[PDB]
RNA sequence: AAGAACACCAACGGCGAAAGCACUCUGCUGGGCCGACACUGACACUGAGAGACGAAAGCUAGGGGAGCGAAUGGGAUUAGAUACCCCAGUAGUCCUAGCCGUAAACGAUGGAUACUAGGCGCUGUGCGUAUCGACCCGUGCAGUGUUGUAGCUAACGCGUUAAGUAUCCCGCCUGGGGAGUACGUUCGCAAGAAUGAAACUCAAAGGAAUUGACGGGGGCCCGCACAAGCGGUGGAGCAUGUGGUUU
């Protein structure tokens, strides 16, 4: 990214550089794009469930639309801790959240006072903000994708704790030892995001058969 | 000087040699700030040994009300009666000196 | 032998003279330096003082 | 010329010609104050008024004020001198400036 | 208190004169919770003032409050320094009630036959400069100008 | 007229082995850094003894003494005040000869050497780009500070200036108190410095960090907590409870 921001970790995966800005290497990643799409295409044929972790404001809706093409899951807003590790509490909130959508169908809102209906309204509205793309998970995924390492530092660690392979943000900001699969060059713009995101989401489609 | 005194035989009888020992100790600690206080409350007690079960122990409760909204609460416990009176008198002299240091802070 | 001068002849107001006198003497720092030179200060106090002055001016 | 000496314990006001020959003077002590009341800014106002009021009567509309030292009354004394019937050229402060000359006293503990 | 927002009370007026100053004057007279007796003390007094002065007692009462009201007082403070008593100003409502206490306070002290006579002679004398309540104004006003400096 | 000390410049600063060195110049003089194409050819490191330097205080003579200031007086604060506060003030503080050789003399971290990710910016001196007028920008070397990776560490924290990884040499510790005391020895004019035990005695002493409590620590807030107002108690007489004495 810059002379004051380059991590010495990526030194094997750097080719050249310029006036201030940094130049990433497109050769080594191309092998990993093949290894990634080969592993994702092979995994999707067995019927696994995947997850994507994207909360950056520039790619908040792109990751949302990215999950509709396949039967995977997305995380549009923050991680709020213990999503996968404290799964017992997550099932309680999802079993809770799943029920409240059936609660709204009944005519019990009439017999509740004004303020009480507002709390139930703001209660369900708060869970929708963080538990949107998980309503049809019913279990733990097998592979989890990370769109941003810096902003979602917590999500990358629960995968390492639970022992789940993952994809990361191997551009010069972060540490490459955290994920086995390595795909740099995604902090440039949506062009670097959609070019990679659509490519990997594409491979899931044919793997699904 | 010119300060009253109050003893109390909580669980026993107050002897004369004991009463002389009381006036000797608090007379020292209170004679310093004698022009700040008017009275001296005392309550002696005894427990244990032949009277009750457990170790023999004698309590000495001492309260003091000065002339200017001063309150002191002191309670100690020892194996003997005179030793209990001695320790409490040291505590009064400590807190009684603490008051003047706050009033004379300037 | 002076430190500050204000050559006013007829000010627009009675109190606005202090605006020209206080802030002018403030930039010269006459009050702070006299409080300094009243009582002796060791080398430790000078290092602490000048350090607090810098941190106040820097940020 | 109007020499004024400000301090925390007293404020002095001496009037004199340019040649340095006093004509009149008065401080907070002469006014009636005593102790800590001398260093107050109000005492500088009343002390300055009594010293200058006799001078305005004896002509000499011109004047120069020479402040000397810190205090709370140095700013209040200007209101007394300004609230009068005289103009002025200089508002300069003839204060000392030792270049590390002598040893000051020790710091106070209380 | 610690709130700082005290509700404004409904200042009422008497039936006859229809002014709020008189009702404030009555509420300080009683001490056992009875109002019918204060008017027998008051309506006998203002009638007695009219009997002596040959003029309305309203102006004599309005003048007494105007003269005794100091509009300034001294309060003790030691947040900075020890044993300081610097002046402090008074509002309009505070100085109003503050004068009623001094008038009725001096009326009870001075000799007389009844409170109506003790109150009548107080206001008539207080309005004409010389009054025991006016002396307290001078004493309180002296301490302010005496300690005019903030120290 | 005198003595002593040098505001501002002044710091995230420079030099020195340390202790330390700041108003200005001038003389003599030491050390460090870099460049390179003169040369030397391992001539290196450390260092027991020994020797030199070595803050203030203090001592021995001779001068000087403005201001400040042990001691000593006086006036206050206090039960007391041989203190803190205030007014006066000797030695000393200064100079030139010499003694003393001790400090939290601290980076509480011995010196030399090789290796071991980086980020910021401060000097000194080169190189190149560049406006080739310097500047700026980009890099090398020797230093100086701040964050920080691996790794170490009981922990705090250290972290290319290591408290990491390694080799060489010197000094130093082996529970606490007794005790850095006693005897003896060396030095010193002295004050005292260095070297340095034992009897007897305890089962602890101590380090980091946590949790509460406490604080005449800080910040915020609350209650008739104070303030303000009204009316009482404490005094009088009589109810009625407790102590005490009496029985
Ligand atoms: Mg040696
Ligand atoms: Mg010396
Ligand atoms: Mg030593
Ligand atoms: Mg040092
Ligand atoms: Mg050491
Ligand atoms: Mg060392
Ligand atoms: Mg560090
Ligand atoms: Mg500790
Ligand atoms: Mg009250």
């Amino acid at each position: 990214h810059g002379t004051r921001k380059w991590n010495p970790r990526m030194s094997p995966y750097i080719s050249a550089k310029c006036k201030g800005i940094h130049i990433i290497n497109l050769t080594r990643t191309a092998r990993f794009l093949s290894e990634a799409c080969d592993l994702v295409f092979d995994a999707s044929s067995r019927g696994k469930q995947f997850l994507i972790v994207g909360t950056k404001n520039k790619a908040a809706d792109s990751v949302a639309r990215a999950a509709i093409r396949a039967r995977c899951h997305y995380v549009n807003k923050k991680w709020l801790g213990g999503m996968l590790t404290n799964w017992s509490t997550t099932e309680t909130r999802l079993h809770k959240f799943r029920d409240l959508r059936m609660e709204q169908t009944a005519g019990r809102l009439a017999r509740l006072p004004k303020r009480d209906a507002a709390v139930v309204k703001r209660q369900l509205s708060h869970l929708q903000t963080y538990l949107g793309g998980i309503k049809y998970m019913t279990g733990l995924p097998d592979i989890v994708i990370i769109v941003d390492q810096q902003e979602e530092y917590t999500a990358l660690r629960e995968c390492i704790t639970l022992g789940i392979p993952t994809i990361c943000l191997i551009d010069t900001n972060c540490n490459p030892d955290l994920a086995d699969i390595s795909i740099p060059a995604n902090d440039d713009a949506i062009a670097s995001i959609r070019l990679i995101l659509t490519k990997l989401v594409f491979a899931i489609c044919e793997g699904r058969s | 000087s010119s300060v009253k005194l109050i003893l109390q035989g909580r669980n026993l009888e107050v002897s004369d040699n004991v009463r002389s020992h009381v006036e000797d100790k608090v007379g020292k600690s209170v004679a310093k700030h004698s022009h700040l206080v008017r009275e001296v409350d005392v309550r002696l007690s005894a427990r244990g040994g032949d009277l009750s079960k457990g170790p023999k122990l004698r309590r000495c409760e001492v309260t003091l009300f000065t002339k200017r909204h001063g309150v002191i609460r002191a309670e100690e416990d020892a194996e003997s009666l005179y030793s209990s009176i001695d320790l409490v008198s040291s505590i009064i002299q400590r807190k009684l000196r603490k008051i003047k240091d706050k009033v004379s802070d300037h | 032998a002076y430190n500050v001068q204000v050559l006013v002849d007829d000010n627009e107001n009675e109190e606005r003279l202090l605006n020209r006198f206080r802030r002018e003497v403030m930039r010269a720092g006459v009050i702070q330096e006299c409080k300094r030179r009243r009582y002796f200060e060791n080398k430790q106090e000078e290092k602490k003082r000048k350090h607090r002055e810098a941190a106040k001016r820097n940020s | 010329v109007i020499h004024v000496q400000a301090s925390f314990n007293n404020t002095i006001v001496t009037v004199t010609d340019v040649r340095g020959r006093v004509v009149s003077w008065a401080s907070a002590g002469t006014c009636g104050f005593r102790g800590t009341k001398r260093g107050t800014p109000f005492a500088a106002q009343t002390a300055a008024g009594n010293a200058i009021r006799t001078v305005v009567e004896q002509g000499m509309q011109r004047a120069e004020v020479m402040i000397k030292g810190p205090g709370l009354g140095r700013d209040a004394a200007l209101r007394a001198i300004r609230r009068s019937g005289i103009l002025l050229s200089f508002v300069r402060d003839v204060t000392p400036m030792p270049h590390n000359g002598c040893r000051p006293p020790k710091k106070r503990r209380v | 208190s610690r709130r700082g927002t005290v509700e404004e009370k409904t200042a009422k007026s008497d039936p006859i004169y229809r002014n709020r100053l008189v009702n404030m004057l009555v509420n300080r007279i009683l001490k056992h919770g009875k109002k019918s007796l204060a008017y027998q003390i008051l309506y006998r007094a203002v009638k007695k003032i009219q009997q002596k002065t040959e003029t309305n007692p309203l102006s004599v009462l309005r003048q007494a409050i105007r003269g005794v009201t100091p509009d300034i007082a001294v309060k003790a403070r030691r947040v900075g320094g020890s044993t300081h008593q610097v002046p402090i100003e008074i509002g309009s409502t505070q100085g109003k009630a503050l004068a009623i206490r001094w008038l009725l306070g001096a009326a009870r002290k001075r000799p007389g036959r009844n409170m109506a006579f003790k109150l009548s002679s107080e206001l008539v004398d207080a309005a004409k400069g010389s009054g025991d309540a006016v002396r307290k104004k001078e004493e309180t006003h002296r301490m302010a100008e005496a300690n005019r400096a903030f120290a």
